[PDB]
């Protein structure tokens, strides 16, 4: 699947490159028996993207349901085993499953992934999802119902409300950050109630696995929007939480608290490019020097997200030298001195200052 | 002839770095051209001599004229305004002109006078304007002295039957540098319709779709005539590298000649915003299609792409602009016949300063993308080359070996994992051959009692440098048959816990199959090879990755600080070997632009060395600029001592490949060496470019503060050392000084006297 180079094509007798939709083998190979040595396309798996770590693999490949019994599931992995299975070319493996424990009401979905990069190595990961298809059931799900419906009829209340506040009132002015917020929260809750009603108007894969329990549990899809609509309903009620700031202003003690804000918001961030400036050049400064032997800066976001750590004092540079001596320690101190002494302290005088003028700000009134 | 290639989720940075310049450097200046024509909105309503313009010569002039003189010569033109006064040349009455004529020429001709009077024409004749000298004299003591018609018009230097012959020459002088929109968004005329912020939309249009053409031709068109990509060279070919920049850029303009057609003579209502929409439409998509159809370049068609592209430029800059103008000068000179073309010194000085600005963030944006293409440039070997060094040490057993402390674990260790290894069915191709060679010392140690490790390290002395036969010492009949294997010329010093070594040393080939690996091993196992002095091991091989294309130096060494136990200590260095005769890649092409930055950046210090004399030292500027060139230098010369060494070091394998090791460590060296500097000259520009931010009216405050309150911080923390220094002297002042929070009230004192004294202008 690569070049061999021609100088030494005499060693290299064969190359297998880095797993890609457009080097992915199609091909039978060793005896082909069964369903394990053919490769069977995505459509017909009704499969999925993964977006593992190295890379995102597609939903085909060559695959084995294995059988109910520990007996013939074991003959079966010996078998599979025996006539070689995992060659070199080989570049993901998974495993799946699900269970029910009919005690409470929710289901567990499982999968385990094993990745085999061309440069040599495993790498493990896993996921475990309890997802909860049969929800009508007691009564505090119909409670549940009730007070989404009810929730359902806020959003439409708070979207017509403010859809009035546009046309049939001030028009186009945004810059107050209680309506460039409000805003955030009605898309938020557009988008995560398509969500809701788009995942439970189709659990079609339930009822045809209810069908014939001697089949595999295509679960996937379900796992993947549930976690993609915590993502969303997580987010949400933060913003509803900040929300409340609106309303905090019952006297004379907390007015002034949030004027001091609301005047040195605007002077804070100016800073604040000048610093995450630095910050990016420090970053990306760690990615190229020590990005190779240290994996603490294999990435670009493990490098800024070391320097929030290193912030926080967290970190310890043990193993920073080892990878470089000449930019090891001069980095950790040129950082730390730069960082913490003389540049994150301006973040602090400011707002001080700020306080003091604002109190006179008021005082003489 | 297309082909939608749409390969694989593969990313070209080259093609996305380009295009990702091209814009910011855009707006960026899109700010300064604002700032810059609002004064000449709020204007546009002296090396010449005080002009003698007091016109008491004339007389019968009951109406009102208005008299127009062009300021031509040599780079300066400039017209006339309204006499702002009462008398305005009414009836009997003129008036002495004195204007903002700052466009000035030379001692040499300039002069060209027209006069106009609204309604009747004065019975009068004014001669001229007949200066000497006040300032430089950029006009002439002369008159012409004729009378006053219907848009009468005196023409001099120092009627016209045939016009064209000068009438060619002044369309041609006003348009040279007024037409040619690359160089023009400099030299705009006053009371023009163009108003320098879509001339500088122009210019962006035709550099993004100079872009897209070229990155059309590379990777999209490769069926016509197989003539692209691998079989031409990435190097200069004049056959496919610049005829193909010229094809573009020739069609390219029925787009960008058509869209100046909505600037230009747009007075035609609201076609300057519809024209406007339409660029930062076409732009935007252009950029797309490049990155779209670049996200599948190999690694040798971009580099060509780059040269078309910057090649195409130099074809709008030097025959297509120019030919343009000639033929709008021929046009306006032979169809429909045209005849025309305190406060002060301050603004004059804040162009000035503008001007410099804006010229000089050009050469910053080249600069940066040069150093940008030469560190990220190949920014996709990086984490390959993490997993390959990762995965080098997880099936080696690193921490197996680092843990060993018996001096004779060596041997289970190297017949346990290092053969299986090494040798294999097909288990992880070798390229070479290991190498064991040992250091003896000559000095041999008498060790300590056993039990904590005796603090570090100590009890050394030289080094044996003689020949020795089997066993140990009985040279016979000519050399040992251990002979020293004197150090290489270059490629050592392996820097050891507490010891420097070379490449030099007792050396064992260890052989090339497994068997007589074993054999080799056993046979300097029981002879006594390593029980001696034997300061260090050295165990050295290799490593390939064709999937990825990277190779990896890997050493594993002991160290014996006294004869007894040992400390393990391994190194695996991932690197990309491309060579120097490989033509013209990435890393040479920037590499020579970097070389050119330093020269430009040293000639530019001695000009004004030179200019201010002597006593230049004791200034940051004339020390943080020759820091620039030691830094650009040393970039740019390490890379090509990489790209020398890759060559030497593989031609000698490539000779001797089946019996020799040829120690590559040396360039797994340099080529980091190389990513060091490129990674911290980028880092100095980038700070350069958070310094650059004080061009903001409200946010200069804070260089100020924090340059005024240096030498407080710097006091205050040498201070506390010499304090800390007290404090140890009679045998942790971070936490102390981290809870007195001293430097935020040093830096508010100054950020409030600051704010202070700007809040009153
Ligand atoms: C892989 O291909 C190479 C070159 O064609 C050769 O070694 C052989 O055909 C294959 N090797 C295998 C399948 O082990
Ligand atoms: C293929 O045949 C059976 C199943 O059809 C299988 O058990 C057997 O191992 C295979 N034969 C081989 C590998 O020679
Ligand atoms: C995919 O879903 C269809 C729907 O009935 C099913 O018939 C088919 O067996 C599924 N694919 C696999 C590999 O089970």
């Amino acid at each position: 699947s690569c070049s061999i180079p021609q100088d030494l094509r005499d060693e290299i007798k064969e190359c297998y490159d880095v797993y890609s939709v457009s080097s992915e083998d199609r091909a039978p190979f060793g005896p082909r028996n069964g369903t394990a040595w053919i490769y069977t396309s995505e459509k017909d798996l009704n499969g999925s993207s993964h977006w593992g770590i190295i890379a995102t693999y597609s939903g085909a490949g060559y695959y084995l349901d294995l059988s109910r019994t520990r007996e013939e599931t074991a003959a079966q992995v010996a078998s599979l085993k025996k006539n070689v299975w995992l060659d070199r070319g080989t570049r993901a493996t998974f495993i799946d499953f699900s269970v029910y424990n009919a005690n409470i009401n929710l289901f567990c979905v499982v999968r385990l992934l094993v990745e085999f990069p061309a440069t040599g190595g495993v790498i493990p990961s896993w996921q475990f999802q309890p997802l909860k298809l049969i929800r009508y059931v007691t009564t505090f799900d119909f409670f549940l119902a009730a007070c989404e419906i009810i929730f359902c009829f806020f959003i439409f209340y708070y979207v017509v409300e403010e859809i009035l506040e546009i046309r049939i009132h001030k028009l186009h002015y945004f810059r107050s950050f209680w309506n460039c917020l409000d805003v955030v929260i009605v898309v938020l809750s557009v988008v995560a109630i398509g969500i809701n009603i788009y995942r439970t108007s189709n659990v079609e894969v339930l009822l045809q696995f209810l069908e014939d329990q001697n089949t595999f549990p295509n679960f996937e899809h379900l796992a993947y929007w549930q976690i993609q609509f915590n993502n969303i309903a997580a987010v949400t009620v933060f913003f509803v939480w900040i929300k409340l700031f609106k309303f905090i202003n019952f006297n004379r003690t907390m007015s002034q608290l949030s004027t001091t804000m609301s005047r040195c918001a605007k002077d804070l961030f100016g800073f604040a490019i000048m610093f995450f400036i630095i910050f990016l050049a420090y970053a990306q400064l760690a990615y190229l020097v020590f990005g190779t032997q240290v994996d603490d800066f294999s990435t670009f976001q493990e490098c800024i997200f070391t320097q929030f750590r290193i912030i926080l004092g967290d970190i310890n540079f043990a193993e920073i030298e080892e990878a470089n001596r000449v930019l090891g320690p001069i980095y950790f101190t040129t950082f730390v001195f730069f960082m913490f002494f003389i540049l994150l302290n301006m973040f602090a005088a400011i707002i001080a200052d700020t306080y003091s003028e604002v109190k006179s700000d008021l005082a003489q009134q | 002839r297309f082909v939608f290639p749409e390969p694989t989720a593969d990313v070209n940075y080259i093609v996305m770095l380009t295009c990702a310049v091209c814009l910011v450097t855009y707006m960026v200046m899109a700010a300064i051209l604002h700032k810059l024509d609002q004064l000449d909105a709020s204007r546009g309503r002296r090396f010449k001599y005080e002009i003698l313009v007091k016109t008491g010569w004339g007389r019968g002039s009951g109406t009102t004229a208005h008299v127009g003189i062009m300021l031509y010569g040599v780079d300066s033109r400039s017209g006339h305004r309204h006499l702002d006064g009462d008398r305005a040349f009414h009836r009997n009455s003129l008036d002495i002109f004195r204007i903002a004529t700052p466009h000035s020429l030379g001692s040499v001709w300039k002069i060209r006078v027209w006069h106009d009077n609204k309604g009747l024409s004065p019975a009068w004749f004014l001669q001229h304007v007949i200066v000497r000298d006040l300032q430089t004299a950029r006009s002439a003591f002369f008159l012409v002295n004729d009378w006053l018609s219907v848009e009468t018009e005196a023409n001099g230097g120092l009627a016209a039957l045939l016009r064209f012959r000068r009438l060619l020459v002044a369309e041609l002088q006003r348009g040279f540098f007024d037409k040619h929109i690359w160089l023009s968004i400099w030299d705009r005329p006053p009371r023009s319709r163009f108003t320098r912020i879509q001339r500088a939309t122009c210019c962006v249009l035709l550099i993004c779709l100079f872009l897209g053409a070229n990155a059309v031709w590379y990777g999209a068109v490769g069926d016509s005539a197989y003539s692209t990509g691998h079989v031409s060279r990435l190097s200069p070919l004049s056959v496919d590298t610049v005829a193909v920049g010229l094809v573009s850029s020739v069609v390219v303009y029925p787009v960008y000649l058509a869209i100046l057609f909505l600037f230009r003579m747009s007075r035609p209502a609201w076609c300057a915003s519809l024209a406007h929409g339409l660029s930062l439409l076409l732009v935007a998509v252009a950029v797309a299609v490049s990155g779209w159809v670049g996200a599948s370049f190999p690694p040798g068609v971009s580099v060509a792409w780059l040269l078309s592209s910057s090649a195409s430029f130099l074809a709008s800059f030097l025959g297509w602009e120019p030919l343009k103008v000639l033929l709008e000068a021929l046009y306006f000179s032979l169809v429909a016949k045209r005849l025309h073309p305190f406060l002060a010194k301050e603004e004059a000085r804040k162009v000035k300063r503008l001007h410099g600005m804006l010229r000089s963030l050009l050469v910053y944006m080249l600069f940066l993308l040069v150093t940008l293409l030469a560190s990220y440039g190949d920014a996709s070997c990086h984490g390959h080359a993490y997993r390959l060094q990762s995965a080098i040490k997880q099936e080696l057993h690193s921490r197996a070996f680092l843990a060993i402390t018996r001096s004779e674990e060596l041997w289970p260790w190297m017949a346990h994992v290092l053969l299986p290894y090494v040798h294999g069915n097909q288990s992880s191709p070798e390229l070479g051959p290991p190498r064991l060679r040992q250091v003896r010392l000559q000095e041999a140690l008498y060790p300590d009692p056993p039990g904590p490790r005796v603090h570090t390290c100590s009890a050394a002395g030289g080094f044996s440098t003689s020949d020795y036969d089997v066993g140990w010492e009985s040279p016979h009949n000519g050399s040992g048959t251990w002979a020293y294997s004197a150090p290489d010329l270059l490629g050592a010093w392996s820097w050891g816990s507490c010891a420097v070594y070379d490449s030099g040393g007792y050396v064992q080939e260890l052989g090339l199959s497994l068997e007589e690996s074993r054999d080799r091993l056993r046979f300097l196992q029981l002879h006594n090879w390593l029980d001696n002095r034997s300061r260090a091991v050295f165990l050295e091989l290799t490593r390939y990755s064709p999937a990825v294309g990277l190779h990896a130096a890997v050493t594993l060494r002991l160290e014996f600080p006294a004869a007894g136990r040992a400390l393990a200590a391994l190194s695996v260095r991932p690197f990309a070997l491309r060579r120097l005769s490989a033509g013209l890649s990435l890393p040479l092409l920037t590499s020579v632009c970097l070389l050119l930055f330093a020269v430009h950046f040293a000639v530019a210090e001695a000009r004004t060395w030179h200019r201010e004399g002597r006593w230049r030292v004791l200034r940051l500027g004339a020390w943080a600029r020759w820091l620039l060139v030691a830094l650009t230098a040393a970039t740019a010369l390490v890379r090509l001592a990489q790209l020398g060494a890759a060559d030497r070091q593989w031609t000698r394998f490539v000779r001797g490949r089946p019996r020799r090791f040829t120690s590559f460590d040396q360039v797994a060296q340099l080529s980091s060496a190389a990513r060091g500097l490129a990674a911290s000259l980028l880092f100095l520009l980038l700070v350069k470019a958070a310094q650059q931010l004080r061009f903001v009216r409200q946010w200069s405050v804070f260089g100020k503060t924090l340059c005024r309150a240096l030498p407080e911080l710097l006091g205050v923390t040498l201070g506390l050392v010499v304090l800390g220094v007290a404090y140890a002297q009679l045998a942790w002042a971070l936490r102390l000084w981290g809870a007195l929070r001293l430097g935020a009230v040093i830096l508010r004192w100054r950020y409030h006297a600051l704010r202070g004294e700007l809040y009153r202008p």
